[PDB]
């Protein structure tokens, strides 16, 4: 996965 | 005139998330306290842009209904709006968050670093232009959300779902315009008009970034900007 996807999908 | 309870929830979410994080004072302080030639200008640009990416990803994630979009559409809106949302956030910091007179000093240092002024002059001119509209924190945060939730993007599969997400935000912004600038019925259209200038920065962002390269962007920045 891309860096953006990892950051976007990281649970809040 | 007054925001209904549903509109208040949308506005609370946007305002809480927008003002949660702040650009570290020490990043901007390096410009005046340390040597600032083309190389340092490039490194500081990278740190600031990285800060924008970290803030805007967090902000975007808290946008009302953003998680109703599939992951590919979420990524497309993020990448599609990145440059515009970054300049809007920088405009707010530059115009309202710096100590008195510091904006002119920071402009001075950038104009004297050595980096080509091809895209620098229109950036500062944009800040001056939006600065004359005397926007509130609410207006900056809502315009940022409106930019992100744009159904017009090259890449967005569910345009109608995005249009339905953006519509209540435009409605909140229109209400805020009527409450605080009642004497100017075109205030809402003026705010939105400033987004056409941002779209041109977005369209030519690869050439702009090229002009700021000193003889190299980080992996995260290469991803969000397609460079
Ligand atoms: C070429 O020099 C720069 C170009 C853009 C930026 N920036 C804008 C800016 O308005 N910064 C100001 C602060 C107060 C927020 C000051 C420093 C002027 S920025 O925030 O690093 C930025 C904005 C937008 C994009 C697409 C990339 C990078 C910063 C730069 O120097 C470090």
């Amino acid at each position: 996965p891309s860096l953006l996807k990892k950051l976007l999908l990281a649970p809040a | 005139m007054e925001l209904t309870p549903d509109q208040q929830t949308l506005l609370h979410f946007i305002m809480d998330s927008y003002n949660k994080q702040r650009m570290p004072q020490e990043i901007t302080n390096k410009i005046l306290k340390e040597a600032f030639s083309a190389e340092e200008n490039f490194l500081i640009l990278t740190e600031m842009a990285t800060n924008h990416v970290q803030v805007l990803v967090e902000f975007t994630k808290k946008l009302p209904g953003f998680q109703t979009l599939d992951h590919e559409d979420q990524i497309a809106l993020l990448k599609g709006s990145a440059v515009e949302a970054m300049f809007l956030r920088s405009a707010e910091i530059f115009n309202k968050k710096l100590p008195s007179g510091h904006s002119d000093l920071l402009e001075a240092r950038i104009r004297n670093s050595g980096i080509s002024d091809e895209y620098i002059t229109p950036m500062f001119s944009f800040y001056k232009s939006i600065g004359e509209l005397k926007m509130t924190q609410e207006e900056y945060a809502l315009l940022t959300a409106i930019v992100i939730l744009s159904p017009d993007r090259q890449y967005i599969k569910d345009r109608e779902a995005v249009e339905k997400l953006q519509e209540p935000l435009l409605d909140v912004l229109q209400k805020l315009c009527k409450i605080h600038q009642p004497e100017n019925p075109q205030h809402f259209a003026c705010l939105l008009g400033r987004l056409t200038e941002l779209r041109t920065f977005n369209h030519h962002h690869a050439e702009m970034l090229m002009s700021w390269r000193v003889n190299k962007f980080t992996p995260l920045l290469c991803e969000i900007w397609d460079v």
